[PDB]
């Protein structure tokens, strides 16, 4: 469970993301494609080349949902319900890939918020991503 | 593989008593029932709405014998799973888009099927050697992903 | 999330186990140690040899907790509070390991309850060990 | 360990820039902070009660530097990590009783630490190289477990 401390940390770090969420979401995807190629099997239909607008468009979408879970940090299961349904019923991404993206998301933030990416912040953001992932995978079976 | 001759002989010997038809149909179906999300690859098979409809589906039963078929042959090249599965590894990546993690799900399922079947015969030590084989196969199968 | 069919399936399967839960606890431990030797790092003070009384006793203990869990399947978080604690603050077993013992438990059940280990029951027991895993690692951080 | 020539040059070029005393201390502290359960091995290190107490613990700092020292040496023998790392693998197994999963947790943390420090320099493609590297080492460190 996220503590008050965690919640403050996340709101604050995501807070600085601001207007870069989109680009940071794209970057995290690309990192994930390059380091864990199996993840690519879910995007056969995408142009995965560097600067792909498809990727661009998609990272914005992922970032917007993270942004909505931060906005609803106290009711994530309900704010992400719909995305949780999509993933479980249509996309059916194996659960292990959630951990892969979270990881590239943390690398991305680390690379862009040196000043905010503190140990305490790092810990909270990891816990958070883990909670998002848990929600999005909750109705798998 | 990094199998002990003793481990090689245990794998080899149990395999000998295996009905690939029945075991392959059962491994893949259990797969589709325990981990519902792997059905994403088999939409064309029909009705997989229930355990029963999964276990009964002939396309499933038949895909299962094709898979275990191939697995079975890999057991004869236990010293080079890599080269045995290179072509199948590219296929799965480049044509089928199957996430390599599925290779691991199946293996665990296979081991549960073998225990199921062989009861007593499927001892901790015997299980230990099959775990090494499933892992190796999954690894060889994922080897060519890019 | 355990459905009512799941709970039934679980209470059913485990009902069959009966007076053997202890032996099955011990057998499951024994298959984990052999198959995933990294798991042994958590038991340096034990005699991990086959038929070891340390292993047997411990097997009983785990089995007993599982029982209590089947009995409070509607209230796990509460039935296993203490255990969740011990694990999070004393033992501190890495979470990856819960999945290894769970698998060795299916494998053990499968080999012993041929008639009962049907596909639907396999699916349920899996979900169940997973839920128990989740509870036991919920207070880790 | 499939390090392409260009992947090896990239690993090595960046590692050229690292202050191992520093990176060593940051990676280990962060490990104890993000995955507090890993604190199980360091009860002799004193106060690890809060982020500051860990990150600043002279003992954590000293151990991190040691750990990363062994790791940099690993980086000069990318060729033979298994051999490079064998007495260490045995020690961690047999003496320290350290779950191998710990080696993969640190790798990931280390990767976050490197991104933290190099910023934009830790390109997507440089991360993928390092990802291969930390896995190779984790594997090498677990090779002697039994
Ligand atoms: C915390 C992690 C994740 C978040 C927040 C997230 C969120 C989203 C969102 C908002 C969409 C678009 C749905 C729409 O059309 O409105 C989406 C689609 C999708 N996601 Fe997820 N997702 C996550 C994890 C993953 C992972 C790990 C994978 C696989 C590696 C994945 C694979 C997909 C795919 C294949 C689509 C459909 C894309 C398309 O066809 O345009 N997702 N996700
Ligand atoms: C033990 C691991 C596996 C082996 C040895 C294996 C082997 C095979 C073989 C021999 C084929 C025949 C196709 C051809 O030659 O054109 C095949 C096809 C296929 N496999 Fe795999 N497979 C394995 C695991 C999986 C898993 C776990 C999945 C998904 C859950 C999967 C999905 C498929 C699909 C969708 C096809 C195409 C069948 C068709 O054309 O309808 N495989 N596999
Ligand atoms: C299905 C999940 C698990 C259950 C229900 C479970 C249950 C238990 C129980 C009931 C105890 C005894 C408490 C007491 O002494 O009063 C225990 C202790 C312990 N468990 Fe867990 N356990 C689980 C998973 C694990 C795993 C996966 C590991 C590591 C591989 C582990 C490591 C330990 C250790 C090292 C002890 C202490 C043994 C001793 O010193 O006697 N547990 N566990
Ligand atoms: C890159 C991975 C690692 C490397 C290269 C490494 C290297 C080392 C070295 C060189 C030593 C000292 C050898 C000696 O005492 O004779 C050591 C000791 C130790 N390592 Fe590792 N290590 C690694 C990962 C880890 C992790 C992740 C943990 C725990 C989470 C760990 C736990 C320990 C402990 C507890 C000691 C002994 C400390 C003491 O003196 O009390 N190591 N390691």
């Amino acid at each position: 469970v996220l503590s008050p401390a965690d919640k403050t940390n996340v709101k604050a770090a995501w807070g600085k993301v601001g207007a870069h969420a989109g680009e940071y979401g794209a970057e995290a995807l690309e990192r994930m494609f390059l380091s864990f190629p199996t993840t690519k099997t879910y995007f056969p239909h995408f142009d995965l080349s560097h600067g792909s607008a498809q990727v661009k468009g998609h990272g914005k979408k992922v970032a917007d949902a993270l942004t909505n879970a931060v906005a609803h940090v106290d009711d994530m299961p309900n704010a992400l319900s719909a995305l949780s349904d999509l993933h479980a019923h249509k996309l059916r991404v194996d659960p292990v890939n959630f951990k892969l993206l979270s990881h590239c998301l943390l690398v991305t933030l680390a690379a862009h918020l040196p000043a905010e990416f503190t140990p305490a912040v790092h810990a909270s953001l990891d816990k958070f991503l883990a909670s998002v992932s848990t929600v999005l995978t909750s109705k798998y079976r | 593989m990094h199998l002990t001759p003793e481990e090689k002989s245990a794998v080899t010997a149990l395999w000998g008593k295996v009905n690939v038809d029945e075991v392959g149909g059962e491994a893949l179906g259990r797969l589709l029932v325990v981990y519902p999300w792997t059905q994403r690859f088999f939409e064309s098979f029909g009705d997989l709405s229930t355990p029963d409809a999964v276990m009964g589906n002939p396309k499933v039963k038949a895909h299962g014998k094709k898979v275990l078929g191939a697995f079975s042959d890999g057991l004869a090249h236990l010293d080079n799973l890599k080269g045995t599965f290179a072509t199948l590894s590219e296929l799965h990546c480049d044509k089928l888009h199957v996430d390599a993690e599925n290779f691991r799900l199946l293996g665990n399922v296979l081991v549960c099927v073998l225990a199921h079947h062989f009861g007593k015969e499927f001892t901790p030590p015997v299980q230990a050697a099959y775990q090494k084989v499933v892992a190796g196969v999954a690894n060889a199968l994922a080897h060519k992903y890019h």
